[PDB]
């Protein structure tokens, strides 16, 4: 019945210090090691360090030396991980891992859900909606939005079939663009309305653009 | 530092097939190798430890073996729950290093893409930036080459690509390459095209517009 | 160094003959001890008997500079580093009335630099006493009474004894609080609850394979000042017998283990062991082609004495080893548990001398 509950997702400027917590229940906290593994978007896993709460002192990776600080409060039964001098390269999902074996720090059986740490640099800008006018295809281009995510729809839930919404792509400019497309009958073209509903909650932006052949 | 090399990067297989994925260490790591499974937007799950030992609650189809400094994870009969990314990890010396990863995809029939070219909106065209979108609809496999040609001159370093996850219904891929230029370079040039090279196409399909 | 390698090589070959006889039993042997005593016996021998010993050992003691290097090796192996950790003795007992060869005693003292002990074997109980007293007074009473001395007769004219005791102080002692009782898997499959000590440290660790293709691991355990060290070798899989490792043992392989080692972080669970072994060297030496030594008339000891037909009436080695927490935090990804029969080697690293070696089948 081992559970690992982590703190909420955080968005920070490239200053800066981010501290993620990990509540462990239920088992002996003092004896077993709690490690921190990170995962960049569309990339592999990376170990940062680990701690045996009774030891007091944590093990670290020479790559992150002078930045990371791994602590564990035995009374609170929560392990912490703070990362100083943050930058765009630190943008990753941070996982809390626990060892099945006593006194060792090697492989992990128990894993936490993950805490997303976004590193920007960006204001909190709304999305610029542009249409892609024309079996036939027509789209909806979402541009320069921050932060992620953005939920997009067509015909207000009316169309699920043949619709592809691509993942966000991050631009050189520190901001995102998305695209959405739909495969519809050409016969239906110019005779049926199509509208793309873009919802961006963090900045509270709701745009409903109509796509027509022009 | 022990470098973990995983072969292949991407693997395509059918349900009930035997799947073998390779891991390689830059130096001897004894039997101290762990195997993890990861699904999109989910935490990694340990399957194998000590190269061949099976973790608690993990099914029989999962196997592990050691061949010197190379380790292989075997799935005897591939199941619908098995389509995920797999990572190998070493626990011989610090730092604890993970592999590049091997995604296991559904084997489908070779499906040629439907190529569509979208010019920029006049709105946008006006706001100083121009975005030209090339759409590749429902194809297999994921391997596709998209080339941008502005007045028959090949482009480089000014376009961005985006791929969708393998579909739940037809298990096909969708790709979108977006060429981004200033409104002022858009307007000096005429012909805009995107050449698509794919297995399904016997000859590279090029979709062009004049503006 | 070259003589230290030759001496250890011969000694590991004698151990293999002792180990193959026991097979399922605990054995503690001194490869240097048997080489040191037979290097001394080479001086007493002549003809067919001398060439049998010289061929099996791989060296002649009268060759230059075999003996000065052998003396320099003892001075080296001995003092001032060993805090009464190791206690050794070599003794050649000969008949008191027996007329020795003119110029044997000054030649034996010139090369060792000790003497052949003279005792009267007609006084059987006093003769047995002096042999056991020599072992007790020189090994600090740590070695129990000899059982082989029961072969001492009136017709006895030549007795060979070599006794060694070792209980070394670890460089990093095992904590007493960390010593727990754990199951030990015997060769016959059965399990026993034995006290096992534990420590998390950076150990010199390596992996090798047997001819049949099986993995075996070697862990290096240093004693204070890095002078002495203990190697623990055992196959990875429990289905693999320790004999598969013992059958391939050599002084060159032990050096390869040391050369291929890498310092790695590990949690080591090793059992506490105290072994005492008295070996009749007759059969292990006869199996190595040194048959003449123990034959009534065939034995050629003409270099020592030619007054009476001489031959070895008794050849023994009694070794006692003690392995505990100390003679008198740390992070690790994997643990090593020595819960199956293992091989141990006590090595003197600056010269590569294999002082002790054995098999712990049941601690």
């Amino acid at each position: 019945q081992v559970q690992l509950v982590q703190s909420g997702a955080e968005v920070k400027k490239p200053g800066s210090s981010v501290k993620v917590s990990c509540k462990a229940s239920g088992g002996t906290f003092s004896s077993y090691a709690i490690s921190w593994v990170r995962q960049a978007p569309g990339q592999g896993l990376e170990w940062m360090g680990g701690i045996i709460p009774t030891f007091g002192t944590a093990n670290y990776a020479q790559k992150f030396q002078g930045r990371v600080t791994i602590t564990a409060d035995e009374s609170t039964s929560t392990a912490y991980m703070e990362l100083s001098s943050l930058r765009s390269e630190d943008t990753a999902v941070y996982y809390c891992a626990r060892e099945r074996r006593q006194w060792l720090e090697g492989h992990f059986d128990y894993w936490g859900r993950g805490t997303l740490v976004t590193v920007s640099s960006a204001s909190t800008k709304g999305p610029s909606v542009f249409p892609l006018a024309p079996t036939a295809a027509l789209g909806c281009l979402v541009k320069d939005y921050f932060p992620q995510p953005v939920t997009v729809s067509w015909n207000s839930g009316a169309l699920t079939s043949g619709v592809h919404t691509f993942p966000a792509v991050l631009q050189s400019s520190g901001l995102y663009s998305l695209s959405s497309v739909v495969t519809v009958p050409s016969s239906s073209l110019g005779t049926q309305t199509y509208i793309c509903n873009v919802n961006h909650k963090p900045s509270n932006t709701k745009v409903d653009k109509k796509v027509e052949p022009k | 530092d022990i470098q973990m090399t995983q072969s292949p990067s991407t693997l395509s297989a059918s349900v009930g097939d035997r799947v073998t994925i390779t891991c390689r260490a830059s130096e001897g790591i004894y039997h101290n190798l762990a195997w993890y499974q990861q699904k999109p937007g989910k935490a990694p799950k340990l399957l194998i430890y000590k190269a061949s030992s099976l973790a608690s609650g993990v099914p029989s189809r999962f196997s592990g073996s050691r061949s010197g400094t190379e380790f292989t994870l075997t799935i005897s009969s591939l199941q619908p729950d098995d389509f995920a990314t797999y990572y190998c990890q070493q626990y011989s010396n610090y730092p604890l290093t993970f592999g590049g990863g091997t995604k296991v995809e559904i084997k489908r029939t070779v499906a040629a893409p439907s190529v569509f070219i979208f010019p920029p909106s006049d709105e946008q065209l006006k706001s100083g930036t121009a975005s030209v979108v090339c759409l590749l609809n429902n194809f297999y496999p994921r391997e596709a080459k998209v080339q941008w040609k502005v007045d028959n001159a090949l482009q480089s370093g000014n376009s961005q690509e985006s791929v969708t996850e393998q579909d739940s219904k037809d298990s096909t891929y969708s790709l979108s390459s977006t060429l981004t230029l200033s409104k002022a370079d858009y307007e000096k040039h005429k012909v805009y095209a995107c050449e698509v090279t794919h297995q399904g196409l016997s000859s590279p399909v090029t979709k062009s517009f004049n503006r | 160094s070259y003589v230290a390698h030759l001496a250890s090589d011969f000694g590991v070959r004698v151990f293999q003959q002792v180990a193959q006889a026991s097979k399922d039993r605990n054995v503690v042997f001194s490869p240097y001890g048997v080489a040191s005593v037979l290097a001394m016996l080479q001086l007493t021998t002549g003809g067919e008997t001398q060439q049998q010993i010289q061929a099996a050992m791989g060296f002649k003691i009268d060759d230059k500079g075999m003996a000065p290097a052998l003396r320099h090796l003892y001075k080296e192996l001995m003092g001032p580093w060993n805090k009464d950790e190791i206690s050794t003795t070599d003794a050649i007992f000969v008949q008191r009335d027996l007329k020795l060869v003119q110029g044997f005693m000054p030649h034996f003292f010139r090369l060792f630099r000790s003497t052949v002990k003279q005792v009267d074997f007609s006084e059987v109980e006093r003769a047995r006493f002096i042999i056991n007293d020599w072992v007790k007074t020189h090994t600090k009473g740590m070695i129990s009474h000899l059982l082989g001395t029961g072969a001492v007769d009136q017709l006895t004219r030549l007795v060979l004894v070599n006794a060694l005791y070792f209980n070394g102080q670890w460089k990093t002692p095992f904590p007493d609080s960390s010593t727990h009782r754990r199951l030990f898997h015997k060769s016959d499959g059965s399990t026993v609850s034995v006290p096992m000590m534990a420590q998390t440290n950076k150990f010199n660790y390596t992996e090798f394979t047997t001819p049949d293709g099986h993995y075996y691991d070697i862990l290096e355990l240093p004693y204070h000042g890095d002078t002495l060290s203990m190697f623990i070798a055992a196959p990875y899989e429990k289905e693999v017998p320790l004999s598969a490792l013992t059958n391939i043992l050599s002084a060159q392989l032990i050096s390869h283990w040391k050369g291929n080692m890498t310092r790695l972080p590990r949690l080591l669970v090793l059992p506490k062991f105290s072994l005492e072994t008295e070996v009749d060297l007759r059969k292990p030496l006869e199996n190595l082609g040194m048959t003449d030594m123990f034959r009534q008339f065939q034995a050629d000891f003409t270099s020592l004495s030619d007054q009476e037909p001489l031959h070895v009436a008794l050849a023994l080695q009694k070794v006692k080893i003690e392995v505990n927490e100390s003679g008198t935090a740390r992070m690790a990804p994997e643990e090593i548990i020595i819960d199956r029969p293992f091989l141990f080697v006590v090595r003197h690293n600056p010269t590569g001398t294999v002082l002790f070696m054995g098999q712990v089948m049941e601690p």
